[PDB]
RNA sequence: UUGACCUCAAAUCAGGUAGGAGUACCCGCUGAACUUAAGCAUAUCAAUAAGCGGAGGAAAAGAAACCAACCGGGAUUGCCUUAGUAACGGCGAGUGAAGCGGCAAAAGCUCAAAUUUGAAAUCUGGUACCUUCGGUGCCCGAGUUGUAAUUUGGAGAGGGCA
RNA sequence: UCUUUGUAAAGUGCCUUCGAAGAGUCGAGUUGUUUGGGAAUGCAGCUCUAAGUGGGUGGUAAAUUCCAUCUAAAGCUAAAU
RNA sequence: CGGACCAAGGAGUCUAACGUCUAUGCGAGUGUUUGGGUGUAAAACCCAUACGCGUAAUGAAAGUGAACGUAGGUUGGGGCC
RNA sequence: UGACAUUGUGAAGAGACAUAGUUUCU
């Protein structure tokens, strides 16, 4: 299946043929606006095995936003405040810009519901993504049982929540003593560990 | 977040309602609790099985 | 209860029990532990030497449980032998058929030896012994055999 | 393996009587096959080298297989990835623009 | 703060803390919802007993291989040597777990003995109609328990054969203090030309 | 000259959806200082308050890129305990989890990557009839830049044999 | 109780061949934040950027030799809370 | 310094974790109350597995681990003979 | 103010395997 093939050539990034291809494609997106409707995927292969399906209900979109850090607001640098908390500049944000791409289309279709997202080119100024939703009240999803999970009211916009793949991974849930404190979800273990049970025949 | 129970050993509840047990006997000290009893058969009062 | 409490003997004297000139005030001391090293170094030396710096290795992710080794002596020993069965084995200390005691099972991880058991051979399944332990077993016709 | 049956030295352990059960296929994940060998290797004489690993080749022609390791070590992230990724131009070199 | 000879105490309560004191009045209440609720099952469960069979397993670690315990499932080894697949065995309230390894016999053996009786003493009603009442035995865990494995006698022949114990204990933590040693002076003798 | 195809537009075009509220509890962003340290900046208060986004009846977590080092264990979650411990810390003030063990509840799984290639086997919509949370015929349309079946690592698939 | 949905669909034994498994990701440098996590617990930013007997973990940095232990970078899901 | 006068409010608490002391239970062990059982239902009644503290110490650790002896000798010791 | 990334295409000149051109800079 030709998909495999695209899935290894995609895998080579410094290769002559994909910076040819990326530095025509960057520039093509850099002229549409920062949001903009896909045609297709323009990587079958990454959509297809990241959820996507070719059919009435499954949609892509083109995403693009700003490289680097946080810069804390605040008037003029101005803190009031103590000494650690007196920066503005090397302050970075918890979510990633897979994240905010998400969310900005997620609020572009509030009817859609973001599926995934994929990371697709990059220059200095930004970072470009294509975001694979599901509108939840096309019919043929809404038969279809496999994707049909999407369409419950506890899976509205998910990628404000960090349920998206990008953001079950910046809330830091994966198991292990690697995650211990922000795995069963951060300030529920740590309010857990902050809580005085109290019995009736104290203990 | 007051207490408002309270432990008691399981052993010395033990104790104490075996001490009250044995106390219904003693027809001075049912008298004293109140219990108008000078004219009952006697203590322990049994009763058939029929009740 | 409440009515035993001291502050209920103290209505109607000015001060609560708690010196007109001297007061009760907020934190005289410092709160907590404050000035360990300072105005409260005399109750830290004595009542708690050793309190200050550092000793030893640390170690990091220490599982306890790596060290269980529950310890029971000879002085006890015959005693993971229920009390009815226990006098039909003392009478009768022979070879051919000897108590076997598996301390293990029983939760030890060491038997030490505290001292005196009678001349009577015991079996001892133990995953640790200690010299005298193992020792003073022998002299009463008793072996050690090691297990886990 | 077997264990001595005490509970320290070198083979400490519980001396039982062993099984080895089936083997696990969550456990050939690496393994390469047939399809992937293909396919990974005609992607390589369609999309070449690649800038870091044109130094990285020219380099060993003119410098080896330590300061390949050291520049390579760098350029990944790792020594162990930096050996395997030598071996992989050293392999490139020899049945090509030689045999 | 520091007066009089006074354990140090370790109070954690400088957060706002009254703000999360979980006080458990509903223990009562609870226990009666939970029994209710297991109530409630036991009758939707048909004459089904509440829980799936459990294997024996030795627990981990130092402390608890002692003891035998109930485990979570019924590896895909037991299940197709005591003869029946996997996919059916857990609709016959026996659980699998295909994660756990086999690699100890005679807690294998005991688990296909369990999977054995537990067939033997449960009867499976058809697909049909009939539904041939046949009353709830509610647990399972209590139909087949979990025993502690015998091990020894409780006397037996005094076999001394002289070696201390003890000193075979040193003898092996020894053997394994200078094993790695012991053997670079094996590679740098090799090594003699 | 006539018909596509890609990509992008327009309709008071056909049907649908989002907004706001609430917010005890829940997923996140963001983020203090009062305070404590008997001073004070690191620390602490607190990954707390205020600010912003987002859900449900619960939310989230979840069938191991886990725990372990055992004779090993086996998704998640919560309690008892581990533990005021290991560890962090002007190693000062202060902070501080986890593995095992018992218990509550239990339940498990599906895509991606495979030629259906002797037949896109699949689907939205329109429409006529019906036994209308839907079914059937016909037609536009989607879809091969891949819709179905099969397969999901515990496996499993193509041959052959019983 | 009415339709038999079927020349349908699934389970099991042996032989043989195969066994496809997620990429600006894993990982590395660094900066900042955070954590009990201490030559660095999680998180993000920027540069570098993998492999297929590979990869990740193994709570002291590194080189070597082994062993254990899972299978990431897509997904769903009741209860106890 | 406060206090014109009257009434009525008006200040050493509760909690977590502790020291000495005392009472009670049981005693080399002890703690039923996470939980299950059960009930005339937030009560009382019952209870299996663990756990906690205690029954071993000492070293930073690797580790080792308590009878020469009527569990010693001496000197005061109540009480008893 | 420097490095990297954004960043590509020529031509002359220096610069190494040590006076073939893959590479680097004026
Ligand atoms: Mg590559
Ligand atoms: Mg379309
Ligand atoms: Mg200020
Ligand atoms: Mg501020
Ligand atoms: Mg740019
Ligand atoms: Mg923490
Ligand atoms: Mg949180
Ligand atoms: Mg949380
Ligand atoms: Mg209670
Ligand atoms: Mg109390
Ligand atoms: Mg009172
Ligand atoms: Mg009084
Ligand atoms: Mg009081
Ligand atoms: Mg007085
Ligand atoms: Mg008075
Ligand atoms: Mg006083
Ligand atoms: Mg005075
Ligand atoms: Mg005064
Ligand atoms: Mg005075
Ligand atoms: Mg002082
Ligand atoms: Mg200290
Ligand atoms: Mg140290
Ligand atoms: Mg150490
Ligand atoms: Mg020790
Ligand atoms: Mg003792
Ligand atoms: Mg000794
Ligand atoms: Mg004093
Ligand atoms: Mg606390
Ligand atoms: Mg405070
Ligand atoms: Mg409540
Ligand atoms: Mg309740
Ligand atoms: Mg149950
Ligand atoms: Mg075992
Ligand atoms: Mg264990
Ligand atoms: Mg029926
Ligand atoms: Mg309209
Ligand atoms: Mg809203
Ligand atoms: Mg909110
Ligand atoms: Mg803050
Ligand atoms: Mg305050
Ligand atoms: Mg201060
Ligand atoms: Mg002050
Ligand atoms: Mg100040
Ligand atoms: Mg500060
Ligand atoms: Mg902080
Ligand atoms: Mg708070
Ligand atoms: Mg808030
Ligand atoms: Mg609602
Ligand atoms: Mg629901
Ligand atoms: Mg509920
Ligand atoms: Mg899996
Ligand atoms: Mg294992
Ligand atoms: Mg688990
Ligand atoms: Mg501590
Ligand atoms: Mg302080
Ligand atoms: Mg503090
Ligand atoms: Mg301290
Ligand atoms: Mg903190
Ligand atoms: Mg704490
Ligand atoms: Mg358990
Ligand atoms: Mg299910
Ligand atoms: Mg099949
Ligand atoms: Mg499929
Ligand atoms: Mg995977
Ligand atoms: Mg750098
Ligand atoms: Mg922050
Ligand atoms: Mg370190
Ligand atoms: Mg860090
Ligand atoms: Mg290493
Ligand atoms: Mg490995
Ligand atoms: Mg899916
Ligand atoms: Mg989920
Ligand atoms: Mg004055
Ligand atoms: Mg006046
Ligand atoms: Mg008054
Ligand atoms: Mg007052
Ligand atoms: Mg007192
Ligand atoms: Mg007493
Ligand atoms: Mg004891
Ligand atoms: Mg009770
Ligand atoms: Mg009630
Ligand atoms: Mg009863
Ligand atoms: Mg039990
Ligand atoms: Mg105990
Ligand atoms: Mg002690
Ligand atoms: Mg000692
Ligand atoms: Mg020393
Ligand atoms: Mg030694
Ligand atoms: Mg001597
Ligand atoms: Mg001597
Ligand atoms: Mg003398
Ligand atoms: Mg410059
Ligand atoms: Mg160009």
């Amino acid at each position: 299946g030709a998909y495999k093939y695209l899935e290894e050539l995609q895998r080579k990034k410094q290769s002559d043929v994909l910076r040819f291809l990326q530095r025509v494609r960057v520039w093509e997106y850099r002229q549409k606006n920062v949001i903009h409707r896909a045609a297709r995927p323009t990587r079958p292969d990454k959509a297809r095995r990241l959820g996507y399906k070719a059919k009435q209900g499954f949609v892509i979109y083109r995403v693009r936003v700003r490289r680097g850090n946080r810069k804390r607001p605040v008037p003029k640098g101005a803190t009031y405040g103590k000494p650690t908390n007196q920066g503005v500049n090397e302050l970075k944000y918890q979510r990633s810009l897979r994240a905010t791409a998400e969310e900005r289309v997620g609020r572009r279709a509030a009817n859609l519901r973001v599926l995934n997202s994929y990371w697709v080119n990059q220059d200095s100024t930004y970072k470009y993504f294509e975001v694979i939703l599901v509108d939840p009240q096309h019919k043929a999803i809404r038969r279809d049982a496999r994707y049909n999970w999407i369409c419950d009211p506890v899976h509205k916009h998910r990628e404000a929540r960090g349920l998206t793949a990008t953001g079950k991974k910046s809330r830091g849930i994966n198991k292990g003593h690697k995650f211990n404190n922000t795995k069963a979800g951060r300030r529920k273990t740590w309010k857990r560990q902050n809580t005085l049970s109290l019995w009736r025949y104290r203990k | 977040w007051r207490k408002w129970n309270v432990k008691v050993n399981h052993n010395e509840k033990r104790y104490a309602t075996a001490s009250a047990i044995a106390a219904t006997a003693v027809a001075s000290l049912v008298l004293a609790r109140g219990h108008r009893v000078e004219k009952i058969p006697e203590i322990p009062l049994v009763v058939s099985t029929d009740l | 209860p409440s009515r035993f409490t001291k502050t209920r003997k103290h209505r109607g004297h000015v001060s609560a029990g708690k010196g007109r000139i001297g007061k009760h005030r907020k934190h005289p001391g410092g709160r907590g532990m404050a000035g360990g090293q300072h105005h409260h170094r005399i109750n830290m030396d004595k009542y708690h030497p050793g309190y200050f710096g550092k000793v030893g290795m640390r170690y990091f992710h220490k599982q306890q449980a790596h060290f269980w080794k529950p310890v029971l002596n000879l002085d006890k020993l015959w005693t993971l032998i229920p009390e009815d069965k226990r006098d039909q084995y003392l009478k009768s200390a022979s070879k051919e058929t000897a108590p076997v005691i598996d301390t293990l099972a029983a939760g030890y991880g060491k038997i030490l030896g505290k001292g005196r058991i009678p001349n009577v051979p015991v079996i001892v399944k133990a995953r640790f012994v200690s010299k005298l332990a193992e020792e003073k077993i022998r002299a009463a016709g008793g072996v050690v055999e090691l297990i886990a | 393996t077997v264990k001595t049956g005490i509970a320290i030295g070198l083979n400490k352990g519980k001396k039982v009587t062993s099984m080895t059960p089936a083997p696990k296929i969550s456990y050939k994940k690496g393994a390469a096959s047939n399809r992937t060998k293909f396919v990974r290797s005609l992607v390589r004489e369609i999309a070449g080298l690649s800038p870091y690993e044109r130094r990285l080749i020219d380099l060993i022609r003119n410098s080896g297989e330590k300061r390949a390791r050291k520049v390579a070590k760098k350029r990944l992230g790792s020594f162990t990835r930096a050996k395997a990724k030598v071996e992989e131009m050293n392999n490139i070199i020899a049945a090509s623009r030689r045999h | 703060a520091i007066s009089k000879n006074l354990p140090i105490l370790k109070n954690h309560f400088r957060k706002h803390w009254q703000e999360r004191v979980k006080v458990h009045f509903d223990q009562a209440g609870k226990k009666v919802s939970r029994r209710n609720a297991r109530a409630t099952r036991a009758a939707k469960i048909a004459p089904r007993p509440l829980d799936l069979l459990r294997p024996v397993v030795r627990a981990p670690t130092v402390k608890y291989n002692r003891k035998v315990r109930a485990g979570r499932g019924f590896t895909l080894a037991e299940v197709k040597a005591a003869g029946l697949t996997a996919a059916y065995a857990r609709t016959i309230g026996i659980a699998v777990d295909h994660r756990r390894q086999n690699r100890n016999q005679e807690i294998f053996d005991a688990n296909v003995q369990r999977l054995k009786e537990y067939q033997s003493k449960i009867i499976v009603f058809p697909r049909n109609g009939k539904a041939p009442e046949a009353e709830q035995v509610l647990s399972a865990a209590a139909t087949f328990p979990i025993a502690q494995p015998a091990t020894d006698v409780e006397a037996r022949a005094v076999q001394d054969n002289g070696e201390s114990a003890f000193r075979t204990l040193r003898l092996a933590r020894s053997e394994k203090k200078f094993r790695g040693i012991r053997e670079k002076r094996a590679r740098e003798k090799a090594e003699a030309e």
